[PDB]
DNA sequence: TCATGAATGACTATGCACGT
DNA sequence: TCATGAATGACTATGCACGT
């Protein structure tokens, strides 16, 4: 068990449960989203750490400069573990680290910057399955009489719409289907019922299979060598759609 | 270089600041209970069509529209004012329907302009109801390009309902919010007893308005302060939160605070008791835990020691925290461009006067418009009775000016009416269509007679305020939130 | 909980970011030379009516309209993008007419959104010319509420004219601005010699586009770098400011810098020389004085010691400061959704192709509308030839549908034409108005004949690009600013 | 007497002039960073310095002295003027013989003026007595004639006059662009600020005069002091007659 | 001494590629 | 290391009146 703040980041909205095994840290993109998340959370087991701006690339930046970054220090300090050789999982203050970013490309980018920080400084967190990715909603179907439904893809939107209309439900063509363009547009209630409520949230657990292969891919995508990265994109961007087919 | 004395300059400049702040920034107009920034945001949103019958517009658009046409000030502070009007813990009856993160009763700030959307609420639509029927005076904006309303129709008593707080120069206002249903009863009485003097009116209105009704619920302790505010325009109203003592399985007792008095920051409240326990101010308390969430609302659990009495700790909280705090009432509002501290009967009466003004002006507008429509219709009917001629004349005319001038002479018609005959479509020459023009004339003349009747009978005018307000209250009126108890 | 491998996640997410940045943020479309934010700001302002035929709107209104309908991002950075497009030292041909403080070439920041006003420039109006005539593909916006243009008509070669600089992922662009009159000559040649191969075209276009023409004037030293950029898509162009040696009255020589190369901050330039002299790296310099003003423009006076040669000090300035600095040209633009480094002949050709597409599409739209208008006019003329009959039928009809159905039977008419006859006003039954309808039919049939001829002859199509562009250049073309000298 | 100007121990916001002679030097105390920015550009850098003030200045009449000296904006003014304050005041160290206060024409500009005049009268009174303090009068309108040079107006009256005369003279204005109305210094560019407030051959300055020191002392204390009642009764008593002070 | 709320924005850190 | 230019806002200080 470990003490919660009521010597940690000022931005950290810590949880109440002193058991790391039961605790969760939601690393959130943006102050707005983090603010509403802090309200809609379950304060007992869920803590919020809002990150502001693009995270520094630890692959490119010198080690001393990374340690001066306020956003990185917040993560390292909040997680409790050390980094690199001084890493100790025993001090992990949260056994569930959920990265929650916008569905847009900048959210995807921030995710890769965070995954790079974790893989390079605190790899065991990934190896032991403590790192997760929350999947935010993309649409909110607001039926005239029925309870609202959330969709996490264009397909699900079309499906839930079809089913509802077939069932005799109806929607306004004005208000209609609210489309989320980021976590910042959501309120406290919406975030709970889509990303933080443990009974409905869609989390993805980051697994690490081939460490050597991952090591290379991180260096290509995040490293200083542009040419290597340029050729990799032009080589593989053509086939991103077909990675899971 | 012209010389100017420092006394002349100081006096002229500071009074100019004081006066505009007093009348045109910090204090509410008595008729709609709005400050200039409020009135301008709402009209901007209204004019832009950001209404509840359409999806929320991006709030940046509402701010920008307010800035560009009506309110020559910063986008930052304007957004803050818009945000406030959307917070259910700030306004008893929100005027803005906010979509997104609009902050919390605590220190959690509202999201940035870019992230939130907003539109007018149904009640705000009643603030602006029939504003386009010359129901209120309009003046040119800050650069004369467009017109802005001097005051809103305000078809519900917004000043008393939502209250107002403002710091001016030399003075400040602090009016609490009230329950719409109670205010309506006061208005209904003021309408029925339109001849009652101030002495009787105050007694009647005070019996119906039992006291302020805060959005944050809570309690009102005592009746003196409330009475003072209504009779003097000044009064100290004692507020309290709601505390419910809970027992534990072991046998521990804990205090659960589920409500706080109006305008008490939840986070500052928890921080205060924490600092008053560590230093040694509120012994008997064992643990402070905020079990609040979006689903249970406010829930501050105060576990107390085994050697502690529940009420003793509660009484100490009343004394040393804002769990019990007073509302310094000061009924200051702008009346006819002058700041005035008002009794409750005056606040109601002045509002009722505004409503009667709104409806008489609306009636006048409708009556004028009806006569214009009737006037043109009379011209059309003359054309139909001599239709065989009218067509032949227009055809035989080399121009439309020759055709017009001929229409005036034959049928003995105005030029406006004659123009309408020319503007007539070949559709309207159909049998049933000719009949529609006839019936429409009969329809309007009945409508004109009705309108004339309203203006001639103060009884009907008061009846419309009552009946129309009644509909608003039946639709948008809600239960009381603040509970009134005795000493 | 679903499992996902870190390699799968990293690859998919980073490529999705890279591609969107490449195609939809950092790099210009080759056809209009615009990035998405530029295109969206300009269309927002255009659709909002913020045009040169009206007073400058508050720039907040342009941002809010861009933000709320097209560009789902922050108000802050969007304002910066709008502002840059209004700076004469940034854009060779500004697309925004800014009113207020839009900053300086130095460190003086632009005024806040609240203080500035803005509208489209006349040249920006040529970017959007006839966009409402289906000249470019439109797609749904970020929430499907409204349509936005994929590309602008761009009736002048904006990519080459204003240039573009952008940092993407895996690549970046840096295209310098050019003189519009020189670009037009290149386009005129490409139109005349439309069959010429790339070998001939590159030689022709390179002779007419003598080199970059920077808004900040200055000098271009050498010709190799320019040639490389046009033939390779990459080249290092050497820029220089303008220095004028003045001889004081007290036997004192001073260097006066009146111009600086493109994108050299005036204040950073002065700071650089000051810091390189307060240590010992630019000896010969005695004093640095910034005599610049709004009235004389840039004027940096460098007094040098008497035992110092002016030319030596100037060469020392060229070496150790940005008084001489290189422009790293990298002609990268998005072609058909793909990033591509282009030769100068390709950049021109691709633009000419876009203009021909625009005009063929415009012609098609006008021909369709002309046919529709003519179609209805044909119905009207039939009504006029049998006017006495037309009246009688409509009269005896119980509805307008009975009247319409009769018109079809009488004159053998469509439902569209018959409806148009019904909507006809008595206005048009006057003699001159009846003749106006006749002549109008003859006019459109003359227009249709013209339009059909355009589509059937590529020669005329190329002729329209030339003649219309020629008008644009004669009106909005200016002198060269950057002087080209040899080694 | 001569003093060094900053060029790559004075306020960072200060855009100092080049002239080392205070007698020929001028300090423009400007309301707002935007306005100060344009002023810094449109000025005559030889003799004119700019000190932008941000936000409403602290009331030295109400606030304790220690709190006033910790205020960054006050420190900037005191430091830039070079003179001390109160007893340690020394006119000989005055870095500018012309202290021009330039605020918006709006009501908030007037307020800042009274807060600045209060600072000067209470901390550095001799600057007022010796006529070193001035008030720049910004333009309210810019008449943009179609063919003729644009004219600036400093009142509604002058606007109507210049409009009538020009139309009578055969000139013409667009009814769209037309008469640009300034709502503050921040809306102006560098050129406009020069040709209306900073050009010594065209600027409209007002020199602050101090006649009755005792009467001024009282008026400052009433308007700016801690006593609200005194201020409230003064406003309700004299505001009705502000229009008729110069009739 | 702190809260109120309508007024008077600059500064702060990163990604990304490329050339000094 | 710094500039470029579109991307991902919170914090900072006063006026003003009044009550604890
Ligand atoms: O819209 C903008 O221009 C900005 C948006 N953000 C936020 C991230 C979304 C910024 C965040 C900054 N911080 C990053 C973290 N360390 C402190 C500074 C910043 F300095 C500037 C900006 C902007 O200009
Ligand atoms: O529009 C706004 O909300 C603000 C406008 N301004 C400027 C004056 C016009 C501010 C200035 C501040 N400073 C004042 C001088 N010392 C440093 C801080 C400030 F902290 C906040 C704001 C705003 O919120
Ligand atoms: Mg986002
Ligand atoms: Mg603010
Ligand atoms: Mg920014
Ligand atoms: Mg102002």
């Amino acid at each position: 068990a470990l003490v919660r703040r009521k010597g940690l980041p000022g931005k950290l909205a810590d949880c109440r449960s002193t058991d790391p095994r039961k605790s969760e840290l939601y690393v959130v993109e943006g102050d707005s989203a983090g603010g509403s998340a802090k309200s809609g959370r379950d304060s007992m087991f869920q803590a919020i750490l809002p990150l502001r701006g693009k995270i520094i690339n630890v692959e490119k930046a010198r080690i001393d400069r990374v340690l001066k970054n306020t956003e990185v220090q917040a993560i390292i300090t909040a997680l409790g573990t050390g980094i690199h050789d001084e890493f100790d999982i025993g001090k992990l203050r949260y056994h569930k680290i959920v990265l929650m970013a916008d569905a847009d490309v900048d959210g995807q980018h921030i995710s890769t910057l965070l995954l790079t920080l974790l893989f390079r400084f605190m790899r065991p967190l990934i190896e032991n399955g403590h790192v997760f990715l929350a999947q935010p909603p993309l649409y909110k179907l607001k039926w005239q009489r029925s309870d609202p439904e959330f969709a996490y893809s264009d397909r699900e939107r079309d499906g839930l719409l079809e089913a509802g209309l077939k069932a005799g439900k109806k929607i306004n063509k004005e208000d209609g289907i609210q489309r989320y363009k980021g976590l910042g547009e959501m309120d406290a209630k919406e975030l709970w019922e889509t990303t933080m409520d443990p009974s409905v949230r869609v989390l993805r657990q980051v697994t690490l299979d081939d460490a050597a292969a991952a090591d290379e891919l991180f260096s290509i995508l995040m490293g200083e060598d542009v040419d290597a990265r340029r050729s990799f994109i032009t080589r593989n961007a053509k086939d991103v759609r077909f990675l899971d087919v | 270089i012209e010389p100017v004395d420092i006394e002349q300059e100081m006096q002229r400049s500071y009074i100019d600041y004081a006066m505009s702040v007093i009348v045109g920034r910090a204090l509410p107009e008595v008729r709609d209970g709005l400050k200039p920034v409020h009135r301008r945001v709402l009209y901007a949103m209204f004019d832009s069509g950001f209404r509840p019958d359409r999806s929320h517009a991006k709030s940046a658009r509402s701010v920008a529209e307010t800035m560009g046409n009506y309110h020559p000030h910063g986008d930052s502070s304007i957004y803050d004012s818009l945000v406030r009007m959307a917070q259910p813990w700030s306004l008893r009856y929100p005027l803005v329907d906010g979509q997104g993160n609009f902050g919390s009763p605590g220190n959690d700030p509202p999201a940035a302009m870019r992230y939130t959307e907003a539109r007018l609420t149904p009640l705000a639509m009643e603030m602006l109801r029939e504003i386009d029927e010359e129901t209120v005076d309009f003046i040119p904006n800050y650069d004369g390009r467009v017109q802005e309303p001097t005051v809103l129709p305000s078809r519900f008593p917004n000043l008393l309902a939502n209250g107002s707080g403002g710091i001016a120069v030399g003075m400040a206002t602090n009016i609490p919010p009230h329950n719409l249903r109670e205010l309506a009863d006061a208005v209904f009485w003021a309408l029925e007893n339109h001849d009652a003097d101030e002495e009787e009116t105050l007694a009647a209105v005070m019996g119906r308005v039992k006291g302020p009704d805060f959005p944050t619920a809570g309690l009102i302790v005592g009746s003196q302060g409330t009475a003072d505010a209504y009779k003097t325009g000044r009064g100290s109203i004692r507020m309290r939160g709601v505390v419910e003592v809970e027992e534990d399985s072991r046998g521990r007792t804990s205090l659960v605070i589920t409500e706080l008095p109006y305008q008490v920051n939840h986070d500052n409240f928890i921080t205060s008791i924490a600092e008053q326990v560590r230093d040694g101010k509120l012994a008997g308390i064992s643990n402070i835990e905020d079990q609040s969430s979006d689903r249970v609302g406010l829930r501050i659990v105060i576990e107390i020691k085994r050697d502690a009495v529940a009420k003793v700790v509660i009484n100490n909280l009343y004394k040393h925290t804002q769990l019990q705090t007073s509302f310094g009432a000061n009924m200051l509002a702008i009346v006819d461009g002058v700041p005035r501290t008002l009794r409750l009967d005056q606040l109601i009466r002045y509002y009722v006067d505004h409503q009667l003004d709104v409806i008489v002006r609306r009636t006048t507008y409708r009556l004028r418009k009806a006569n214009e429509r009737a006037h043109i219709l009379r011209g059309l009917v003359k054309a139909l009775d001599a239709l065989d001629e009218v067509i032949a004349l227009i055809r035989a005319s080399e121009t439309v000016d020759i055709a017009r001038a001929g229409l005036i002479e034959l049928l003995d018609i105005d030029e406006i009416q004659a123009q309408a005959i020319l503007d007539m479509q070949l559709r309207r020459l159909a049998a049933l269509e000719r009949q529609r023009i006839i019936d429409d004339l009969a329809k309007i003349e009945a409508e004109i007679a009705d309108l004339e009747d309203i203006l001639a009978k103060p009884e009907r005018q008061r009846g419309i305020v009552r009946d129309e307000l009644a509909e608003i209250v039946d639709r948008h009126g809600d239960d009381r939130r603040t509970r009134i108890i005795a000493i």
